[PDB]
């Protein structure tokens, strides 16, 4: 079994 | 003893990204009842405009009328409030409506296809004219003295690029509205402002000497911003608070578990204030908190 | 007026699933027999282990009101202030009383004498505690 | 049928579906990526643009008022 | 006549009824446990034939001008026998000059007795009835005080009433007084606190009201004067006939210093200092809560609760303590003061926990 | 079986067999609308 | 089934529960179609907006 | 968050943590049986995501109260889920009008709500009996057993039962009582019926 | 009008009392009461909402004697107005810069 | 639709509407189900002792009723039943009635079950003491005759529903039926 794939925010003024 | 004069001393305010469009300035010594009362009268209290009282002369268009009057009503104006008066809402019609306490709209599109189209073409500008409705489709008629009064205040949407709605050849849409102010807790669409949050300044206790990779690691788990790594002895600080959303990732790792407590500050609000494009935040500040003042003295007034 | 009085060499400290609260392993020095258990916030007052901190229980402190100007009492002089009441008295044996004291919920375990824990009654009692 | 207005936070994004068209068409990119060109931080203001069927072409060629 | 569709067990053993009504039920603990939720549309709606004395005609002499419009009001009068002259089709006008004497002087003395009556919209201060089909035992069915919200059509009834209904149901409102007496004093919710099944209680506080209660009373709650004063009060307000002391009284902070504190569980002692009538020695009770001693470390009785003199002093409250179970707090409070207490000691601690969960709010997460 | 016993053939006809009972006698204060004889009426009242 | 392939993750929740997702997806404020400008019915209940599932079973868009 | 420890619906929970990781790194999350195994599990794998996006590992988003304005106790469990609404939207309420006498049936129809037996039982298990009889509601004097009210010229409504001038030939001796008006209707079946019983008819 | 006070639990000496406020909430009741606690003089301060549907407050304020109820609260208001009447001018100064 | 008629009378026997008795007493001890849960609750009773001594007012209920004769009938009645509560069933007599029998359980004081004398008795003989024996008894027999069942009630209509509706959630699935 294969695992599921992978794939490959700020604050408030910033 | 404590006092406005001390209350006056110890206050003092941090305007950090003031903008046309968004302010994020800080609130320090002041308490969460007062934050939180600023906070709800800039969202709900505050005073705008918005349109209502929808009149529609035709409509034959696939988006039904309750919801096209809805979607028209869920319009940013750009009109200040203080320029227009309340109503007083057990009037006659004729008489609840004058030049001063409400402006009218018109929309009266017709879409039909331009037999000028290029073969093999699904873009509906191409295929029709008038085959989208933009905002900017309102015009504001003014009656009386609003002819005057608006000169260089020509009433337009504060974001004429929105979609009222999409049309197809033969199909038209004629209406008539009438915005007023608002109060904001009557309806969201008296909404001056999509949000008047606040958040409290992080605060972060490093307990143990963090030093060496191990305090790299720990400079990962914050923001790039917030921790700063002391050169002078390999170790890690913290260099901005405001940089650091809540995130306690720390607190997964068990070696950092007992070095830092994510306290918080309790006297440090960083506003933060979107807007639409009827008022400045700092505006509705400033309204926000002369409304509160406004609130105090009616009250002290009223007699018991 | 005071009533009990003695310096405890705190054995450990737990806080058992409290984020404030902590227990309280206490032990007196001088008599070999008084032995001390008692829970308080420890952000209002921390403690460690292996310390000794003087406990003093007292009737009064000379209908409550917040501090004001010109105010004097034994909490003064003291550090840490709790208020409460005593609800069980226990013969452990032969010249070993214990009484339970509970504050708003923190309970205090005290052990001793009669001769020595004779002034102990059921009644309000105030809990100073001084560094 | 694109929401004018966010449901939860309350940014207007009712503009804002033609331009995520055109950024997501036009120029080869992502939904994260056009998002975020687009000007959408919080997912209270990106659900109403990363997921909304655009239930007007298909419902609306049922045109009663044109010859088929 | 028939089998089981016959005369007798369709309109002999049962009938439809006037004056009642059907809906479905949001819940709300804000209000008492005696009380209902009716909407305004059901204000104007159902009403009740009174007849106008000499006390009460101005409280009616302004009814009649409110009419149907505006609750409280008078759908129609009853001027002698018949003569059902109603007020939806009058004008204000109208029914001023018209409705204003209503005790009028005699005029004939074929029926000098039965002077006037009109018929009113449903008020605060009335009893109606509560079914929720099926009625499997007669707990089923209660009577609640009437609290007219302007507000959105439906049925409201505080948490408590879930269990004995086991909860949509009907209302029925009666118009003579030896059926609101009986509704108030004998199918009145609070005289029905137990159950003839077992002995048993079946009213209390559920879940929510579970939760908060098991974290305001930990040992790891404080709260300062001002948190501890609003807490009271808004769990209190004395002013709606809640304590006869006629002014609020605490209790001296737990802390002196640092600064000063107080703790849930002398949260409660206050409440119940309060709710207790005056003249009266406090509660003095030994139980045990459903959570054992472990799960609070070493050195923890909390398992055991120890009442004393109307004053929590060990353990934590719990759903054996209140809520729906046999000797508890709560049921001790019953057994003390009559029912009517333990009534409006539920109410004040739903209040509670309902205030006090939302200054700190209880969830639950995938990280549990 | 047990019904048939009782004096009152009113509650016997609102069981189950309306018709049999019915043969033979040739809850009643509800059938007649008359004050019922439990709780508050269970006595009477005067003066 | 289909409505059983709908349901987001129906291999954490209770199977009474997943019966009720079941029975209550089929008691929606559906989409009914887009020819419901000539589909004269007794009822329709046309629900106006509507989003695709942000976190959507495999099969929902292969349906 | 009290429903979840009896229904016991952790899909609750994976789909809010799911649809915020999907609402902010944009893309779409699928939500497939049987494609996490237990070392696959699905709350790592978008508390993965999630951390990658800078927000809380298990969701746990920190909130403050909109009344008192305070940070609360414990960072509060919040995300996206995909939420239906159904079509079960009933009330019904009357006090005069369409009616045995007994008032007709159906909410359409401005009717009453019937009774039960049950309900019947529970007014007499409390006692109450004045509430059951106004739930429930609210003759010949020489038979038992009608017939009156026929005035001639001028003169009053009188009584001329037949069972039974002044009492031609007929009777005398009847007043009103208060009855239910399915009584009349069961009298005139018996009568049909051919039955009659002694109706005890009480005096004055 | 929108004040009213409660006399049903009003005292004799006008020490302790209850007031009811129309068309209020939260938003203001939390700040009237840190406002009003502030001053040492009343001992218990605090507001209530009898249901959320109703847009009414209560507040009932017990002093400690020798000043009355309503003085406190009108001593509060003025205080309040004060306080939303500093930032303003605190606030206009950050603007100028 | 059987027990619709059934109710407790003035007197302590249950009666229908003819009258026709169906039992004398209300299980033997013509306790209403409902004030009875503190009963043997002897423990709390002594505690909140003034409480109770409040909400059972002892001063008005001395003109309107007497003890003396009901409490010396149940002494002679408890003294014969310890001297012969040892031989069996079949070979004990009948000297003296149950207290109830003789007398009025609502109107005379001391007129209790027999199980009630027993487990009183049984937790009286625990010493550990106002706290006086003598006026605690009081206390518990004033509430005895506080717990009767009022005349009029809706016995058998009560029993009915108690036994019908717990048994709807009585039993699901898994010898004898
Ligand atoms: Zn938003
Ligand atoms: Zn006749």
């Amino acid at each position: 079994r294969k695992d599921v794939p992978k794939v490959e925010h700020f604050a408030t003024g910033y | 003893e404590w006092n406005v004069e001390k209350f006056k001393k110890d206050f003092e305010v941090n305007i950090s990204s003031l903008d046309a469009r968004e302010a994020n300035f800080d609130l320090i010594n002041i308490d969460t009842s007062i934050a939180n009362a600023f906070r709800r009268i800039m969202i709900s209290e505050v005073p705008s405009v918005a349109a209502e009282y929808v009149y529609f002369f035709n409509n034959t268009s696939v988006i039904q009328d309750e919801v096209l009057a809805h979607r028209i009503g869920l319009v940013p104006l750009k009109v200040d409030p203080d320029m227009l008066t309340w109503v007083d809402s057990n009037l006659p019609d004729d008489e609840k409506f004058t030049d001063e306490n409400t402006i009218v709209l018109s929309l009266n599109v017709k879409c039909t296809r331009n037999p000028d189209a290029p073969k093999g073409s699904t873009d509906p500008k191409e295929l029709y004219n008038n085959a989208h409705v933009y905002a900017r489709d309102l015009k504001f008629e003014p009656q009386g003295r609003q002819s005057t009064t608006f000169a260089d205040c020509p009433v337009v949407p504060a974001d004429p690029d929105i979609l009222l709605a999409k049309l197809r050849p033969g199909q038209e849409i004629s209406l008539k509205a009438h915005c007023i102010l608002g109060i904001g807790g009557d309806h969201a669409k008296f909404s001056p402002v999509s949000t008047a949050s606040y958040r409290l300044l992080p605060q972060i206790n490093i307990l143990q000497p963090i030093k060496g990779e191990s305090a790299r690691r720990f400079q990962k788990c914050f923001p790039p911003g917030v921790i700063g790594i002391d050169e002078g002895s390999d170790e890690a600080y913290v260099k901005d608070a405001r940089k650091d959303t809540v995130s306690r990732e720390v607190l997964r790792y068990e070696e950092f578990a007992d070095k830092v407590k994510l306290g918080r500050v309790r006297n440090h609000f960083i506003f933060n204030v979107e807007s639409a494009g009827a008022m400045t935040p700092e505006e509705i500040f400033f309204k926000s908190v002369r409304i509160l003042k406004n609130k105090a003295e009616y009250l002290k007034n009223c007699p018991i | 007026n005071t009533l009990f009085d003695d310096i405890f060499q705190v054995s450990e400290v737990d806080p058992g699933r409290y984020n404030k609260v902590c227990r309280i392993e206490a032990a007196s020095t001088t008599q070999d027999q008084c032995k001390l258990t008692l829970d308080i916030n420890v952000e209002l007052f921390p403690v460690a282990a292996q310390d000794s901190l003087t406990v003093t229980i007292a009737s009064s402190l000379n209908s409550w009101r917040p501090p004001q100007a010109g105010d004097r009492s034994l909490a003064d002089d003291y550090d840490y202030v709790m208020y409460g009441t005593a609800y069980k008295f226990e013969e452990v044996s032969k010249d070993l009383i214990a009484v339970y004291y509970s504050f708003g919920g923190l309970l205090m375990r005290l052990e001793g004498n009669y001769r020595n824990l004779n002034n102990l009654k059921q009644e309000n009692a105030y809990l100073l505690i001084r560094r | 049928i694109v929401p004018v207005r966010c449901f939860s936070c309350g940014k207007v994004v009712g503009d804002k579906w033609e331009s995520y068209l055109n950024l997501l068409q036009e120029d080869e990119l992502d939904e994260g990526t056009a998002l975020s060109r687009l000007g959408l931080k919080r997912y209270c203001c990106r659900r109403m643009i990363l997921t909304h069927v655009d239930l007007i072409e298909k419902f609306l060629r049922y045109n009663p008022l044109e010859k088929r | 006549l028939e089998k089981k569709e016959g005369l007798f067990r369709k309109h002999m053993m049962g009938k439809r009824v006037n004056y009642a009504a059907r809906s479905v039920i949001s819940p709300d603990p804000n209000i008492e446990t005696n009380e209902i939720g009716v909407p305004p549309v059901f204000a104007v709606k159902l009403t009740y034939p009174e007849p106008v004395t000499a006390y009460n005609i101005a409280e009616l002499r302004q009814a009649v001008i409110n009419g149907p419009d505006k609750w409280p009001g008078a759908t129609q009068i009853q001027n002698e026998d018949g003569s059902l002259v109603s007020l939806i089709g009058m004008s204000v006008e109208q029914r001023k000059a018209l409705a204003n004497q209503l005790l009028t002087p005699s005029s004939n003395v074929s029926t000098h007795t039965l002077n006037k009556k009109v018929y009113r919209h449903i008020k605060n201060r009335d009893v109606v009835l509560m079914n929720r089909q099926p009625t499997l035992h007669k707990a089923s069915m209660m009577g609640h005080k009437v609290r007219v919200l302007p507000n959105e059509k439906t049925l409201r009834l505080h948490y408590a009433n879930t269990g004995a209904y086991n909860a949509e149901m009907n209302m029925h409102f009666p118009q003579n007084e030896n059926a609101r007496a009986e509704a108030l004093n004998l199918a009145n919710t609070d005289s029905q606190y137990l159950t003839p099944t077992s002995g048993s209680p079946v009213r209390g506080l559920i879940q929510d009201h579970i939760s908060a209660g098991v974290w305001l009373t930990s040992k790891d709650s404080f709260f300062t004067r001002e948190q501890y004063q609003q807490y009271i009060y808004g769990c209190i307000r004395p002013e709606d006939g809640h304590t006869t002391r006629s002014k609020i009284v605490t209790l001296p902070p737990t802390i002196f210093k640092p600064y000063p504190l107080w703790t849930g569980k002398q949260i409660i002692t206050t409440v119940l200092l309060n709710v207790t009538p005056p003249d009266m020695p406090g509660i003095n009770l030994i139980s045990k809560n459903k959570i054992k001693n472990e799960y609070w470390g070493k050195g923890s009785l909390e398992n055991e609760v120890l009442f004393k003199d109307g004053a929590l002093l060990c353990g934590i409250l719990d759903k054996s303590q209140y809520g729906a179970s046999k000797y508890g707090i709560v049921h001790s409070l019953h057994e003390v003061y009559g029912p009517e207490v333990a009534a409006k000691v539920l109410s004040v601690l739903g209040r509670l926990f309902t205030n006090y969960i939302t200054a700190t709010a209880f969830t639950c997460g995938m990280d549990d | 079986q047990g019904m048939e016993t009782s004096t009152s053939s009113f509650m016997k006809m609102s069981y189950e067999t309306t018709c049999q009972f019915l043969t033979k006698a040739v809850s009643a204060r509800i059938v007649v609308g008359k004050l019922n004889n439990v709780g508050t009426g269970s006595f009477d009242v005067l003066a | 089934s289909i409505l059983a392939n709908l349901t987001p993750f129906s291999d954490f929740n209770q199977s009474p529960r997943n019966m009720y997702q079941c029975q209550m997806g089929k008691q929606t404020m559906g989409t009914p179609g887009v020819a419901l400008c000539h589909r004269s019915d007794n009822k329709l209940y046309r629900l106006q907006t509507g989003q695709t599932p942000i976190v959507k079973a495999n099969l929902y868009d292969d349906y | 968050p009290h429903a979840f420890p009896s229904r016991m619906t952790i899909g609750m929970f994976v789909e809010s943590l799911a649809g915020k990781a999907g609402a902010l790194h944009g893309i779409a999350q699928d939500s497939t049986p049987w494609i996490f195994n237990e070392d696959d599990t699905p709350a790592d794998y978008f508390g993965e995501q999630l951390a990658k996006a800078g927000y809380n590992y298990h969701g746990n988003e920190p909130m403050y109260s909109g009344a008192t304005g305070e940070e609360l106790r414990a960072d509060i469990y919040v995300g996206v889920v995909y939420y239906q609404r159904l079509r079960h939207m009933k009330f019904q309420v009357r006090s005069t009008g369409p009616v045995t006498m007994q008032p007709v049936k159906g909410r359409k129809r401005h009717g009453g709500i019937r009774v039960g037996e049950m309900e019947r039982d529970a007014l007499i298990g409390h006692g109450t009996s004045f509430l059951l009889q106004d739930r429930l509601l609210n003759v010949c004097r020489e038979c038992g057993s009608t017939q009156q009210s026929v005035p001639r010229i001028g003169s009053i409504s009188t009584v001329c039962c037949r069972r039974c001038d002044s009492q031609i030939v007929g009777g005398n001796e009847t007043t009103t009582v208060a009855i239910p008006f399915v009584l009349k209707y069961l009298d005139s079946e018996l009568s049909a019926m051919g039955i009659r019983l002694r109706y005890n008819v009480e005096p004055k | 009008e929108k004040i009213k006070l409660l006399t049903q639990a009003t005292s004799e000496d006008g020490t302790s009392a209850s007031f009811q406020i129309v068309e209020e909430d939260h938003t203001l009741g939390n700040a009237l009461r840190y406002v009003i606690m502030k001053n040492p003089d009343v001992e218990f301060c605090g507001y209530s909402i009898p249901h959320p549907s109703e847009n009414l407050l209560n507040i009932r304020i017990q002093t400690y004697g020798e000043t009355t109820a309503v003085d406190a609260l009108q001593k509060g208001l003025k205080d309040l107005m004060d306080l939303c009447d500093v930032v303003e001018s605190k606030f206009t100064e950050k603007i100028k810069s | 639709k059987q027990l619709e008629g059934v109710h407790v009378s003035y007197d302590n026997s249950i009666r229908d509407a003819d009258g026709t008795l169906v039992q004398f007493m209300y299980g033997g001890d013509a306790i209403d189900i409902t004030k009875e849960s503190h009963m043997t609750q002897f423990e709390f009773c002594l505690d909140n002792y003034y409480a109770l001594l409040k909400k059972y007012n002892p001063s008005a209920l001395i003109e309107h009723l007497d003890v003396e004769s009901a409490l010396k009938y149940s002494k002679k009645t408890l003294k014969y039943r310890k001297k012969h509560s040892k031989e069996p069933h079949y070979k004990q007599s009948v000297k003296y009635d149950p207290v109830l029998a003789k007398y009025n359980p609502a109107k005379y004081l001391g007129s209790v079950s027999e199980n009630f004398q027993d487990k009183l008795e049984s937790f009286l003989d625990k010493n550990s003491k106002g706290v006086n024996e003598k006026k605690f008894r009081a206390l518990m027999q004033l509430k005895y005759m506080r717990s009767l069942i009022n005349p009029g009630e809706a016995v058998g209509i009560i029993a009915s529903q108690s036994v019908g509706e717990p048994s709807t959630q009585m039993t699901l699935n898994t010898n004898v039926t």
